[PDB]
């Protein structure tokens, strides 16, 4: 298909690899899963505007919001696990091993 | 039941009836310390309704019709047992502890419940903050094992987390010489075989370890055994309290509808008294279960639900 | 399968066409068997709270009973116009393409020839 | 219902104005006669072509002219 | 008495067993009356009478 | 589970914004109103395996 | 009755007995027209079997 | 079959356990000989 | 029973499950042709509704 | 938690699951998830414990790694479309990511690893909404989506399901796990018989909910979490002993119980499309899915029996806990299977 798309397709996989192999800290995942939404809202808004597809330039911004909230929710329970251990360490997400 | 959430929707919230008197007041001391008549002082000095000493029976007095049932059904244990023999083979001494502790957990739940339905504030004796401290003394008579200690805290730990300490904690001390006057005086002839050092670390785990750990969560008030005989000093003592420090304070509708929904569900309090850690004191097998079950549902009333037994004379049952 | 059946009149529980078709009996073996699954709902029901299971709540038994024979009656009229369906749809289909169900030649057994495999 | 009211601007007047100016911007747009004239000047507002038509012979509301005297006129808005 | 503590099954609620029995007779009447009317729909559209 | 309550009431709640050749703001067209016209027109209510 | 329970399974033998001749009135499509028993019909008969 | 029940068994040999992965790994190799004779589906296309 | 009831009772079961059988080969063979071709009153998937589409003169012509 | 509170959150999560299933847009498909899991997160924060946070993080990496790849494949969907109508999708590449995402919010396998973490964290009435309400949307939208779905993919994923599933159950004594490995076993029933007959899908979907539904009231109704204590019943409450029992002999799929009713009719399904040796495998695994089960039929109902002296004061006691239609459902759990054919109601 097209360049540009393919470019910001490459970016959502790679934030995809990154958010898929984590090292230390669930920050980390967080920040992996909202350049997803970065990327996604990029290759909504360039498809919206190529098309002059008008009704539709409402829908990153709908896009933005109630992911952006997806993302409030998240930084809630990493604060959660950062009160009970100190740290946001994913592996002191264990204890559901038994 | 009859108090659910739909009643906290309704308006029914638990702190218009949370006054100044709605007060848990717990009583604690020895064996014969006598504060067992001052705390029925206490019930007609602040109007607060007084609970007495969970023994073997108070889950017969509470259910049923109130007299207490054969000790097949009801404990499996005996405290003139224990009296006699604390040592023994077939382990009457963690069998009766547990049993007590499960009978003081359904009192401080009876407790929790009516300070909570009506706000009027409940005289404990003896309640399940103040239980432990007769374990370890037993515990360090030999009279029971290690691994009992063991169940023991596991239960507490799974149990004593759900709910919130006294108002008021009030310490009888009497020492260990004047505990034998009264116990020798007193006429028990099973009762006077209890020996000088069980006595003493009761006491010691009391003053050492009891106390210093409620006096961070509650506040203690501590009489002698002459002190203690007025009412009216008590009484000036418990109203001239600053209550500043426990976790009755931030406590809104919503944490007493928690604790109130908890406290009425008695399968629920009375959950994890019975954890399948196998410990031989405690463990009974399948047949004596059985049979000891079966002989209870032939019991009069026991047979159904409360309101459904034609044994006991309940009418209207098919449109029930 | 039927799903552009139910797409130019949506969240129809019983269409019109249905009033077509004859309702179940009220002595139907199926009601029948929906209301012994109520009669059972209200001895479990007496059971699970140690109410005496035959005695305790007629009321409430009568109401088990009533409510499964009253949504079963239903769901019975949905099951025949289902079916009615799907055998109209079979038929209409089978109409108007007879070169695709061609009436095959009977041939009697005389003609038909079969290997005798022996058994012995 | 009045002594509360007079209580609560005793103690919070910011509330008070909140809820008055809130209350205010619900119900007046539905009190006032020039609301209308909002929804028919967002209509006669030209954004786009006004596309002709193709005269097929009987249409006599249509004007041939923009200084015709048939047509959707603006004289309301020029004089108010 | 027998209890010591009234249960809240000791008396039949009368609200409760009178708005059981209703709603089940709503539903019986209500079911008759619809396979009433359908048997009707159904020889008034096939012509079985 | 395709619930039709917008075809059931008769409430569009989301088929506006749909396709590209639905009411546009100051009658805006898309760049393929054209194409997806046509698109749609042949297509309609034949299904989708015949309309493929 | 003082014996109720006993009539459980007697009658409810014959209700079961009744519904198979209760169904073989719905198994009736071939009734005198197999090529093998079919017949004319006696005087005061209407079915050959029911 | 046969020749593919062998190759399994071969397969098995070098795999460990030992008679159990013969029988296991020939009956499947001769499942795709068969399915290979047969012409068995294993993800059929939905025809009906 | 009879002999002649069980034989006419034995042939009209016969008939109903024949039929029964040669209906479900049917049921096979029509549901076989309306997924390959699509043409029939099943499997008929959904496409855009035509009545969504905006017919009014748009700000530019060419379209 | 707030009662009123509660009850507009629980309103919120059937918002969600009902946005999902009646919307003809997929915008509103993603809000509609994204709303449902907004809503659920509290739900397993019921009890404030840190297994509840760790397993409301690990469902909400998850769901919301699932909800960003369901917007990259509706994102596909307009490039290689133009339009926004929930139906067959004009890529397989957007095809395989809605597949993929779809099968990780129903937690099928591989990504099955967050389902018996998330339900062993989370309460009994939490892990019951978590194994019968989120089931609904995604197995709406792969209803609507099947002219685009791969048959490899969706069987490759169905029998991975159903075997890990199998296999998961062997080792564990914790009652949510092996109903969450069940959920796993069952969601690749389910999608095994997609691409066949959907109706057969939805009806596997309201059998497992039912016998669900009446495993966790039962599992609410005893205060049991594990093997060793759902082992106590048969003491307490001899009702309850069996009722289990006979539901989850139902949820292993045998008859005369309505639990065999999915399966069979789903091998009636594949048998007609030429496919003998996939339900063959499948429902052999689900023998397996016996094994492990009934050998938890044989700890209840039978031999590790043993009780404790407390369980005496119980016996004065009833339930007053709200056993909500568990009669109900422990009768349409097990003797519906006279009424199959009313399978047809789902159509
Ligand atoms: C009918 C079947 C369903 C009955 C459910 C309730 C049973 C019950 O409460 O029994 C107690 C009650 C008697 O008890 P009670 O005198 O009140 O005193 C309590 C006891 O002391 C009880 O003592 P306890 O409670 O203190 O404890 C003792 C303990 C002793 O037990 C133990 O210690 C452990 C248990 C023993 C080992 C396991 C045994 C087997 C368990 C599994 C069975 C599965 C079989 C199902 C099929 C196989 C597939 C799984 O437990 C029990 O005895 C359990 C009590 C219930 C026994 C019966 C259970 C039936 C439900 C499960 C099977 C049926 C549903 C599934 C069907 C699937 C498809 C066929 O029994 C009955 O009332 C039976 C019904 C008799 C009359 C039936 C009339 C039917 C009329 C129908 C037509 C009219 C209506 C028409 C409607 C339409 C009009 C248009
Ligand atoms: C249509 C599908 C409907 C599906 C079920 C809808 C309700 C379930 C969800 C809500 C719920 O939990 O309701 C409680 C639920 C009872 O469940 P429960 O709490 O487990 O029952 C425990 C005891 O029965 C509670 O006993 P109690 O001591 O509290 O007092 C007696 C109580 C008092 O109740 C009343 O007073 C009710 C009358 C007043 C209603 C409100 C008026 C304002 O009566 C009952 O609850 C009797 C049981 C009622 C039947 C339950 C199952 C209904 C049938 C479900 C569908 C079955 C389909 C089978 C298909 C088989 C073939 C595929 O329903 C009611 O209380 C009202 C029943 C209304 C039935 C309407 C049927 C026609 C609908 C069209
Ligand atoms: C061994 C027991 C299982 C065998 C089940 C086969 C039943 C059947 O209908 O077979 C026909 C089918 C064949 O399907 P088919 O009939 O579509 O075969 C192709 C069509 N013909 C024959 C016309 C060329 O047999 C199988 O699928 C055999 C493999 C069964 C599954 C694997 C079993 C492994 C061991 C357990
Ligand atoms: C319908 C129109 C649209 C309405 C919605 C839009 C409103 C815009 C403003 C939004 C404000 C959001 C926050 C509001 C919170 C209200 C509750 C509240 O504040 O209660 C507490 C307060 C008591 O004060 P206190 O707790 O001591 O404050 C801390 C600092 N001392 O309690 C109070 O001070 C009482 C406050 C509530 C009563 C105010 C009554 C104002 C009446 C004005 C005239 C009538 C207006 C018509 C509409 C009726 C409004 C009630
Ligand atoms: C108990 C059932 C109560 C049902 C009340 C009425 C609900 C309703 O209107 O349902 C409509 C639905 C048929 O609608 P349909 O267009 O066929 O659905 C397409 C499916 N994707 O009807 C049905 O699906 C009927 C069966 C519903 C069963 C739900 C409980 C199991
Ligand atoms: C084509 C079909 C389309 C779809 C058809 C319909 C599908 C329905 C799916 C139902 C899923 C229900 C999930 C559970 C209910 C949701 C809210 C909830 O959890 O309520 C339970 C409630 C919570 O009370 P709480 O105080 O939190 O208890 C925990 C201990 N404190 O109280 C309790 O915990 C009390 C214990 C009993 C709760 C029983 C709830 C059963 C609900 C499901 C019934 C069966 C399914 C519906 C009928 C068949 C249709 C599939
Ligand atoms: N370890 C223990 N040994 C003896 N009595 C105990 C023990 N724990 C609790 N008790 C109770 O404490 C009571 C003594 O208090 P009193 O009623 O004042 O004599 C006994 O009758 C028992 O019911």
């Amino acid at each position: 298909m097209s360049l540009v798309y393919m470019n910001i397709m490459m970016a959502f996989t790679v934030s995809l690899t990154g958010l898929l192999m984590y090292r230390s800290h669930l920050m980390s995942s967080l920040l992996c899963l909202e350049g997803m939404m970065l990327s996604l809202f990029i290759l909504a808004t360039l498809m919206i505007l190529n098309s002059h597809f008008t009704l539709a330039s409402m829908m990153p911004i709908i896009l933005l919001v109630f992911a952006a909230c997806e993302a409030a929710l998240g930084l809630s329970l990493l604060v959660m696990v950062s009160n009970t251990y100190g740290t946001d360490y994913v592996q002191n997400l264990n204890l559901l091993q038994c | 039941l009859q108090y659910g959430p739909l009643a906290y929707i309704l308006g029914e919230k638990t702190t218009k009836k949370m006054t100044e008197n709605s007060k848990l007041i717990t009583v604690d001391g020895n064996i014969c310390s006598g504060k067992s008549k001052l705390a029925k002082e206490v019930a007609e000095k602040l109007g607060l309704k007084h609970f007495p000493e969970a023994g073997i029976h108070y889950a017969d007095s509470t259910t049923g019709d109130g007299k207490p049932l054969p000790v097949r059904f009801s404990g499996n244990c005996s405290l003139e047992k224990f009296y006699d023999d604390p040592k023994s083979n077939d382990g009457n001494s963690y069998r009766l502890q547990a049993w007590l502790y499960a009978s003081r957990l359904l009192q401080y739940a009876d407790a929790l419940e009516h300070l909570l339905s009506t706000g009027q504030g409940v005289v404990l004796e003896r309640s399940i903050y103040s239980d432990f401290v007769f374990l370890e003394a037993m515990y360090r008579q030999g009279f029971i094992r290690k691994q009992c200690v063991d169940h023991y805290n596991q239960v507490k730990k799974v149990t004593v987390c759900e709910y919130l300490p006294p108002h008021v904690v009030i310490y009888v001390d009497v020492p260990v010489s004047e505990v034998q006057s009264r116990i020798q005086k007193k006429g028990n002839p099973h009762e006077m075989k209890i020996t000088s050092a069980y006595l003493q670390d009761i006491e010691n785990v009391y003053k050492g370890t009891f106390l210093p750990e409620m006096s961070e969560k509650c506040e203690v008030l501590q009489y002698s055994a002459w002190e203690a005989e007025d009412a009216e000093k008590v009484v000036e003592d418990i109203q001239y309290l600053k209550y500043d420090k426990g976790p009755w304070l931030d406590q809104d509708d919503r944490k007493l509808h928690n604790l109130r929904m908890l406290v009425q569900d008695k399968l629920e309090v009375l959950n994890y008294t019975s954890i399948p850690v196998f410990l031989p004191e405690v463990t009974i097998g399948a047949h004596q279960s059985d049979r000891v079950f079966q002989e209870f549902t032939e019991l009069p009333g026991r047979k159904y639900r409360a309101g459904y037994n034609e044994d006991v004379g309940d009418k209207w049952i098919w449109l029930k | 399968m039927m799903t552009g059946r139910q797409a130019r009149a949506p969240l129809q529980f019983l269409p019109d066409e249905a009033r077509s078709l004859p309702p179940p009996k009220l002595t139907d073996p199926r009601l029948a068997y929906i209301g012994f699954l109520g009669y059972c709902s209200g001895l479990i029901d007496n059971a699970i709270r140690r109410r005496p299971v035959l005695s305790a709540g007629l009321h409430r038994q009568f109401l088990y009973i009533t409510s499964f024979v009253f949504v079963g009656y239903y769901l019975l009229k949905r099951q025949d116009y289902m079916y009615a369906v799907r055998d109209h749809d079979m038929f209409s289909y089978i109409k108007s393409h007879p070169e695709d169900f061609p009436e095959k030649d009977k041939k009697t057994y005389r003609e038909v020839f079969e290997e005798f495999h022996p058994v012995r | 219902v009045a002594a509360f009211l007079k209580n609560v601007w005793a103690k919070e007047p910011v509330l008070v104005a909140s809820f008055a100016i809130a209350g205010l911007a619900v119900i007046l747009p539905t009190l006032s006669p020039y609301t209308k004239y909002s929804l028919m000047i967002n209509r006669a507002t030209p954004y786009n072509y006004p596309v002709p038509l193709r005269d097929d012979g009987n249409m006599p509301d249509v004007p041939s002219h923009p200084q015709d005297p048939q047509g959707p006129s603006l004289e309301w808005l020029k004089r108010l | 008495k027998f209890y010591i503590q009234e249960p809240p099954h000791g008396s039949p609620n009368w609200l409760k067993v009178g708005l059981t029995l209703g709603t089940s007779a709503f539903l019986w009447i209500y079911l008759i009356k619809q396979h009433n009317e359908d048997v009707l729909e159904y020889k008034r559209r096939n012509g079985l009478e | 589970p395709f619930f039709d309550v917008q075809k059931k009431l008769g409430v569009d709640l989301d088929h506006w914004m749909t396709i590209q050749s639905a009411e546009q703001p100051h009658r805006i067209p898309a760049r393929c109103h054209a194409f997806e016209k046509e698109w749609i027109e042949c297509a309609h209510g034949i299904g989708s395996i015949r309309a493929e | 009755r003082d014996h109720w329970i006993h009539v459980l399974v007697p009658v409810g033998f014959v209700f079961g007995y009744y519904l198979d001749r209760k169904n073989d009135e719905k198994l009736a499509a071939f009734r005198n027209k197999s090529l093998l028993y079919k017949r004319e019909l006696k005087p005061q008969e209407e079915v050959t079997w029911k | 079959p046969l020749n593919y029940l062998i190759g399994g068994c071969a397969g098995g040999l070098t795999l460990g356990i030992g008679a159990a992965a013969c029988a296991y790994m020939g009956l499947t190799a001769a499942l795709v000989k068969m399915g290979q004779l047969e012409g068995w589906k294993v993800f059929a296309e939905p025809k009906v | 029973d009879a002999p002649e009831k069980n034989y006419e009772r034995t042939m009209a079961i016969l008939q109903i499950e024949s039929e029964k059988a040669e209906l479900r080969l049917k049921e096979l063979e029509v549901r076989r042709l309306m997924r390959a071709k699509g043409d029939g009153p099943w499997f008929q998937y959904p496409t855009i509704d035509k009545a969504l589409i905006d017919h009014s003169p748009k700000a530019t012509p060419d379209n | 938690m707030n009662p009123i509170i509660l009850i507009i959150i629980l309103m919120t999560v059937m918002l969600g699951t009902i946005i999902v299933m009646i919307s003809t847009h997929w915008l509103l498909i993603w809000i509609g998830f994204e709303m449902n899991m907004l809503a659920i997160i509290p739900i397993m924060m019921k009890k404030h414990n840190p297994r509840a946070t760790e397993a409301s993080t690990k469902y909400f990496l998850t769901q919301s790694t699932a909800s960003m790849l369901l917007m990259m494949a509706i994102i596909i969907n307009l490039m290689f479309s133009g339009q926004w109508t929930v139906m067959k999708l004009f890529n397989p590449m957007a095809s395989m990511l809605m597949t993929m995402a779809l099968a990780m919010k129903l937690g099928m396998a591989p990504f099955h690893f967050w389902v018996p973490e998330v339900t062993q964290g989370i309460p009994l009435s939490s892990g019951l909404i978590l194994l019968t309400w989120q089931k609904l949307a995604p197995m709406s939208v792969l209803y609507q989506i099947l002219p685009s779905i791969n048959l490899d993919l969706i069987l490759t994923l169905s029998i991975l399901s159903i075997t890990i599933g199998g296999w998961g159950g062997l080792n564990q004594t914790q009652l949510r796990k092996i109903m969450a490995y069940s959920s796993i076993a069952h969601m690749g029933w389910m999608t095994a018989v997609l691409l066949y007959n959907p109706t057969m899908t939805l009806l596997n979907l309201i059998i497992y909910i039912i016998m669900t539904s009446t495993m966790f009231t039962l599992f609410m109704a005893n205060s049991t979490t594990t093997t060793l204590s759902l082992s106590h019943t048969w003491n307490k409450a001899p009702i309850m002993t069996i009722l289990v029992l006979i539901t989850l002999l139902s949820m292993g799929g045998l008859p005369p119980l309505s639990g065999f009713m999915p399966k069979w009719m789903i091998i009636q399904e594949m048998t007609k499309n030429d496919s003998i040796i996939l339900p063959t495998l499948m429902a052999i695994t689900a023998l397996l899915n016996l094994y492990f089960y009934m050998r938890l039929t044989y700890s209840t109902a039978l031999t590790m029996f043993p009780s404790t002296n407390n369980m005496k004061m119980k016996w004065q006691f009833p339930t007053t806990k709200r056993m909500t239609l568990l009669p109900t459902m422990t009768v349409l759990s097990t003797m519906l299977l006279p009424l199959t054919p009313i399978l047809s109601i789902l159509e």
